[PDB]
């Protein structure tokens, strides 16, 4: 993936579920996906196979 | 043999199931149910904590009482 | 069997002279029950930590052991390690001997508790007069603490501390002496006997039902249970001025005065050593029962467990009683004391004798 | 009234201590420098100091006996303390329980 | 000097006294008992561990009110200057082994009242040594527990040869003032005052 | 209990440097941390969230920026480097040295090479490194932890 | 007088009565399991709307200097420069202390690039306090996931039960945000 696409987390076991986000930066396997939920930006950090593109 | 022989046999048999194999089932059992039991139950457990104590004071730092690791995807 | 007779014939047999051999026999069993007695106190502090937790919904102490049980050893041991600090006064070795006159004669009243027929220190005619008028002596060094703490507050919580158990001590007597009119004797071999007799009918929580009431109330007021003495004045009652030594001093003095209080209160009107089935019918039903250990070592360890699982039931129910009934203060406490303890055990006194002069025949006679 | 001001290093005190302990008396006061170990001692900086004491205690004339005056002189002496540690002078020690800056970070000049 | 505030410059065990220390440090790190000082909503933080949610008791500390059989001390909540020779005192009384833990962003530093204030002290540590800091305003109860953690990791630094550290040296010094005495402060005296029921 | 021997010291002076997991519910690295100063070794605390750059912090200089309230203005507080400046005024017996990271759980793979090479490059002080460990206390080599 | 003994035996047997109520109660209190969590070995889930850390980007900044303004103590510091090359400045160091934090996240609200981050810290416990002067290299950095943790054990809050659960202790099922998602009422309705 790209930083700078929007993402969506499917996986049933956490909280999140989809969720579009925004990636920020990937390093050891791990991506950064920044959630926008009312008027404070979270950063929530994710697997790669956690997370699926969506156009 | 004599029937002093066995009155030792018997007094080392009642030290060995007082200090051994008491408090391993003890334990075992203790943290085995935890929850599900009732109050009475509950001190029946207190008990079985209170009266091998002696047994206690030397398993207590050999055994291990930490949560296993789990497995992800 | 008789071990202490086994080992006067060792010792005869290898050659002694029967005055010496006969000197050091007796200090192993009083170290032995000086151990058991830490062991149960290191027992009674786990075990009223642990069930405070659980009537609170809470878990007690735990990561320090399998489940918390070395915590108290854990006290123990670091309690004795702090620096032991003292106050801007004078009389230095009287601040350090108030706890020790305290810690005597509460430690020193085991020779009265017994386990058995033979499992006993002391029986001689009147093991509670030892026991009340060795309690009585606490009051002594409470005040002489109190006049070497040098405060303000802190003597007047000891003044009231005193005269808090001071007032206990005439109930307390009178309920041990209407178990004594019935018992004709002031030992606790012939009282457990005239118990051990028979099995349930022969127990005196059913003879005397209000004087266990008052016995057991006199204790808790004793033992500082309901009594919180330990918000007394200012902050506290006796405290705020020692160290971990002579706190943790305290604390061990205390759980020996409530280990020993469950154990006598039980003695007195429950029965250690006893069963509901008598042991002469099961020593006929089994075999022949006179010379013969193998059962006998047996009856001996149920006794021991009676006697424990009867002293574990009054401790838990003491301190489950201690969060169970609110707090009250120490001028109600008084007053209730002094006003019912006193009257209605004087008329169970009355009731007792005239019970004993009208019908000589189930009583002790 | 016992009158005191201290922080972490001066300690003035208005009594005299006998043998351990203090009487309340309002002609001496007992100057205690850093009882704690946080900073290693010497016998000329603290003659400096002891003097710098002795010019804030002839300073203060002629007035009340308070403690804002005492927390003053206690706050005086604390700053020539600074000073002095920021002159190039005696500084931390390496054998405490606890190393916690509380005056200053060590930095370069240039 | 081209360096400003220097820092000055400052072997067989045996088992049994290694095995000695390490059941000396064992007993400290099994008991800690604590002291409840708290004077805002930091005291209400602490109280909401000592409840049956997060079970602070567990591991091993109990709540004490004596500043005595304490040998760790919890400051908490906003310090007014006024207070601070009382918590000096208060630490002072307390036995020679002791721990600082400091919880709050006001207690730690300035927090809130660094720009404008005259009466807020800005830190605890210009009054007592702190050995572990915990920022946060107000901190998680989980932080405070990572807290007790990093102090438990932080005492079984300690050693039993170099245990010559815990106290205070003399350093006195003897000099004379000029100051004037003052009249005393008012004890009591509120109710029964002559001004109060007799209008002037 | 478990009586330790003297087993981390030889195994801290045969690599460069090691990670040891610890259970994160108490302490138990102060044991070890305190045979090493009964060894000979100087111990040096310091967390591993806060460190900014490793190459800045501990080879060079770096500039520190105060939170000022508009009060002052705006100043750099130049910072040497910490071990650099640690071993400088050292050694009473001259033995080594050791940096011991708290929390080791909050940092990437990509400093740890560099850790490990600049532990290697100046023979005189030690890496020691935290993880959150998985109930036993065990050793394992930082460049083989690198590595897989 | 007699009425008086009446009333007395009537207040102490309802004393007793109040007595053996509380014994009653406190037995029952028994039978229910603790509702307490382990530390570190049950940790919490934070929400979407629990703060913590703030993360800050190097890339997508201008050194504009707005939410300084915002800040009561104006903590985060712009080191910016005039460069005579290009017409705008550039930014060259970014420090905030963290000790002096309020944790209101005020100053990411008022951010129209989205420069601040909230992320989800709060184990920060130092021994000294002069590092926490936090540089942008160590703000980003990846956060501490407790998921990804095989050690702890997850659990959520009171308000993240399916249906409504009064314990929140075994969550059998995998379900979560009791209600309905917007996504499906318009699919369905
Ligand atoms: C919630 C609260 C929880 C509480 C705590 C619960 C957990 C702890 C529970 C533990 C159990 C509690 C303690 C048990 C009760 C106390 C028993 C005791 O004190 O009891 C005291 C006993 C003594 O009691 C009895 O003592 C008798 C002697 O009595 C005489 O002396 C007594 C005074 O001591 C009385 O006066 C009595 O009337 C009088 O007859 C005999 O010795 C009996 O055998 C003995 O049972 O002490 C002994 O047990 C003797 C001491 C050890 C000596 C070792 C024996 C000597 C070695 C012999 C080896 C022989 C080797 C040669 C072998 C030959 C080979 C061919
Ligand atoms: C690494 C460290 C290793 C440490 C090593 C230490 C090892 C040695 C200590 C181990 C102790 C535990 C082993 C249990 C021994 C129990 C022996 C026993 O009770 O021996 C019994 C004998 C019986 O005594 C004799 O008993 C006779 C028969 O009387 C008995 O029977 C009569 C029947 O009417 C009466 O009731 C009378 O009161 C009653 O005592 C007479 O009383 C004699 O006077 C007397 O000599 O007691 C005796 O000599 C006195 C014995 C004192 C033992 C007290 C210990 C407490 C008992 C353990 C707790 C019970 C646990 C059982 C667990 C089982 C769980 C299923
Ligand atoms: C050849 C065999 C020899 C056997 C010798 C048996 C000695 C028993 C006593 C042990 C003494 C050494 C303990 C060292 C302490 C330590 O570092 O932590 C060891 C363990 C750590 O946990 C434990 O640690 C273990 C490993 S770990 O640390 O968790 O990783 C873990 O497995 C375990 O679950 C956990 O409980 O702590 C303990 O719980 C042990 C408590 C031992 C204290 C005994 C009290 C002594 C009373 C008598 C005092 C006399 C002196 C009186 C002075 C006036
Ligand atoms: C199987 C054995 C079970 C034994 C359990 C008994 C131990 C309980 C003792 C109570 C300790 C606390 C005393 C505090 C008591 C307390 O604080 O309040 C005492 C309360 C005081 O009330 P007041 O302050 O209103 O009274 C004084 C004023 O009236 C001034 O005018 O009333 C009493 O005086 C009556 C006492 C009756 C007490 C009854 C106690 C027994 C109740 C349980 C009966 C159980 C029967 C069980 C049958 C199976
Ligand atoms: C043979 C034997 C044995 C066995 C044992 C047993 C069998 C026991 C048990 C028993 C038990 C187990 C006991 C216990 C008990 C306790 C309890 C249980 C208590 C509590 C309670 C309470 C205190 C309460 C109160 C009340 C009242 C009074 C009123 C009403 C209400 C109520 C009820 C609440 C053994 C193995 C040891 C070994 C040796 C031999
Ligand atoms: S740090 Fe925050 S929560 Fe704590 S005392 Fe200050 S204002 Fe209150
Ligand atoms: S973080 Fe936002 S408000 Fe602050 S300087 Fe950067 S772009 Fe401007
Ligand atoms: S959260 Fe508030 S106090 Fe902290 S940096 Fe942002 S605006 Fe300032």
């Amino acid at each position: 993936i790209l930083p700078g696409m929007t993402v969506k987390v499917t996986n049933p076991n956490d909280t999140y579920y989809q969720f579009q986000g925004i990636v920020q930066r990937i390093t050891d396997g791990k991506v950064a996906v920044l959630f926008e939920g009312g008027n404070w930006d979270k950063l929530v950090t994710f697997q790669a196979s956690e997370l699926e593109p969506v156009v | 043999v004599s029937t002093e022989l066995l009155v030792l046999g018997v007094y080392g048999a009642l030290a060995g199931l007082y200090l051994l194999v008491v408090p391993a089932i003890v334990y075992a059992y203790l943290n085995a149910r935890w929850y599900v039991a009732s109050s009475f139950e509950r001190a029946f457990m207190y008990f079985l904590v209170t009266f091998f104590f002696p047994g206690l004071l030397l398993l207590a730092p050999f055994i291990n009482f930490r949560p296993q690791p789990r497995s992800l995807n | 069997i008789d071990l202490q007779g086994q080992f006067i014939s060792a010792l005869q047999s290898l050659g002694l002279s029967h005055d010496l051999a006969k000197l050091l026999w007796l200090p192993l069993p009083m170290l032995m029950m000086l151990i058991v007695a830490t062991v149960g106190v290191l027992v009674a502090v786990w075990l009223e930590r642990k069930i405070s937790a659980a009537v609170q919904q809470r878990i007690g102490p735990e990561y320090i052991g399998p489940l918390g049980i070395l915590a108290p050893l854990a006290d123990g041991l670091k309690l004795i390690f702090k620096e032991d600090v003292l106050p801007a006064n004078s009389d230095r070795w009287l601040f350090t001997l108030g706890p020790a006159v305290v810690v005597i004669p509460v430690f020193l009243s085991y020779i009265i508790v017994p386990f058995g027929q033979n499992l006993l220190i002391s029986n001689l005619a009147m093991g509670v007069f030892l026991w009340i008028a060795l309690s009585s002596i606490a009051p002594i060094g409470l005040l002489m603490a109190g006049y070497a703490s040098n405060n303000k507050y802190s003597l007047l919580g000891g003044l009231r501390a005193a005269a808090q158990s001071i007032s206990y001590e005439i109930p307390l007597a009178l309920a041990v002496l209407a178990v004594a009119m019935m018992s004709n004797g002031l030992g606790t071999v012939e009282i457990v006997e005239q118990q051990s007799q028979y099995g349930i009918l022969s127990w005196n929580v059913w003879r005397q039902p209000i004087g266990f009431l008052v016995f057991w109330i006199a204790a808790l007021a004793e033992c500082e249970r309901l009594p919180f003495d330990l918000e007394e004045e200012l902050v506290a009652g006796y405290q705020t001025e020692y160290a971990g030594m002579k706190f943790a001093l305290f604390y061990l003095g205390a759980y020996v005065n409530l280990v020993l209080s469950a154990l006598l209160v039980s003695v007195l009107y429950f029965g250690g050593w006893s069963f509901p089935i008598p042991l002469e019918t099961i020593a006929n039903l089994l075999g022949v029962s006179e010379t013969n250990p193998f059962l006998q070592i047996a009856f001996a360890v149920l006794g021991i467990t009676m006697t424990l699982i009867k002293a574990y039931f009054f401790v838990f129910l003491a301190i489950l009683l201690r969060w169970t009934v609110p707090r009250v203060r120490i001028d109600q406490l008084l007053d209730l004391g002094w006003k019912f303890l006193l009257p209605v055990g004087l008329v169970n006194l009355l009731l007792t004798a005239g019970l004993k002069l009208a019908f000589p025949v189930a009583f002790g006679g | 009234m016992l009158l005191k001001s201290t922080t972490r290093h001066v300690h003035i005190y208005a009594g005299h201590v006998v043998d351990g302990e203090v009487h309340p008396d309002t002609e001496t006061l007992t100057l205690n420098v850093d009882p704690d170990n946080e900073l290693e001692w010497n016998e000329a900086a603290l003659a400096k100091v002891e003097a710098k004491f002795r010019e804030l205690v002839a300073n203060a004339a002629g007035e009340d006996l308070t403690e804002y005056n005492l927390r003053r002189i206690g706050s005086d002496l604390e700053h020539f303390i600074r000073s002095l540690l920021m002159q190039g002078e005696i500084g931390y020690n390496l054998n405490s329980r606890v190393r916690n800056y509380s005056l200053g970070i060590p930095r370069v000049n240039h | 000097p081209a360096i400003l505030n220097p820092i000055a410059r400052p072997l067989a065990e045996n088992i049994i006294l290694t095995s000695l220390n390490d059941v000396y440090d064992w007993a400290r790190l099994s008991s800690l008992w604590p002291l409840m000082y708290g004077t805002a909503c930091c005291f209400i933080e602490f109280a909401a561990m000592i409840g049956s949610r997060f079970d602070f008791d567990r591991f091993g500390l109990v709540p004490r009110n004596s500043p005595r059989q304490a040998d760790l001390i919890i400051t908490s909540g906003t310090i007014t200057m006024k207070m601070a020779p009382a918590l000096v005192r208060l630490y002072e009384q307390m036995p020679s082994p002791k721990y600082v833990i400091a919880m709050g962003a006001c207690t730690i530093t300035g927090g809130m009242f660094s720009s404008d204030s005259y009466s807020a002290v800005r830190g605890v540590d210009k009054l007592i040594p702190v050995d572990v800091y915990l920022p946060g305003c107000p901190p998680r109860p989980e932080a405070i527990m990572d807290a007790i953690v990093k102090l438990r990791k932080k005492i079984a630094n300690e050693h039993i040869n170099e245990r010559g550290n815990l106290a205070q040296t003399h350093r006195l010094f003897t000099a004379k003032h000029k100051m004037k005495p003052v009249p005393p402060i008012l004890t009591g005296q509120y109710l029964n005052a002559p001004s109060r029921q007799a209008p002037p | 209990g478990l009586l330790a021997g003297y087993q981390f010291v030889k195994d801290l002076e045969s690599a460069g440097a090691l990670a040891l997991f610890v259970p994160p519910e108490g302490g138990f690295e102060g044991r070890y941390q305190r045979r090493l100063r009964s060894k000979g070794y100087t111990t040096l605390p310091m967390s591993a969230p806060g460190l900014g750059d490793l190459a800045a912090y501990l080879t060079q200089e770096h500039g520190i920026r105060p939170a000022h309230t508009g009060k002052e203005d705006i100043r750099v507080y130049f910072q040497p480097p910490l071990v650099t400046y640690h071993l400088e005024n050292l050694p009473p017996n001259a033995k080594g040295l050791v940096l011991w990271l708290i929390d080791g759980k909050r940092l990437s793979k990509q400093e740890f090479a560099y850790l490990a090479q600049l532990t290697q490059t100046l023979p005189k002080f030690k890496v020691v490194v935290e993880v959150g460990g998985d109930r036993v206390v065990r050793w394992e080599p930082l460049a083989d932890w690198v590595a897989a | 007088f007699l009425n008086q003994i009446t009333n007395y035996a009537k207040e102490a047997v309802q004393s007793a009565k109040y007595i053996g109520q509380g014994l009653s109660v406190t037995f029952d209190h028994m039978r229910r399991r603790p509702i307490t969590v382990q530390y570190p070995y049950e940790k919490l889930i934070p929400s979407e709307r629990f703060r913590g850390r703030i993360h800050f980007e190097f890339d997508k900044c201008i050194a504009c200097e707005v939410c300084v303004r915002v800040c009561p103590i104006n903590l985060p510091v712009v080191d910016w420069v005039f460069n005579k090359e290009l017409k705008k400045k550039e930014l060259k160091h970014y420090s905030i202390d963290f000790g002096v934090c309020i944790f209101c996240a005020n100053c990411v609200e008022y951010c129209p690039t989205n420069c601040l981050s909230v992320t989800e810290e709060y184990e920060l416990a130092t021994y000294d306090r002069h590092e926490l002067n936090y540089d942008s290299v160590a703000m980003g950095r990846i956060p501490y996931k407790v998921t990804q943790d095989p050690m702890v054990t997850p659990i959520r809050e009171f308000a993240y039960l399916p249906a409504g659960v009064m314990s929140g202790h075994d969550l059998p099922a995998g379900a979560q945000r009791a209600g309905e998602r917007p996504e499906a009422i318009a699919n369905t309705a």
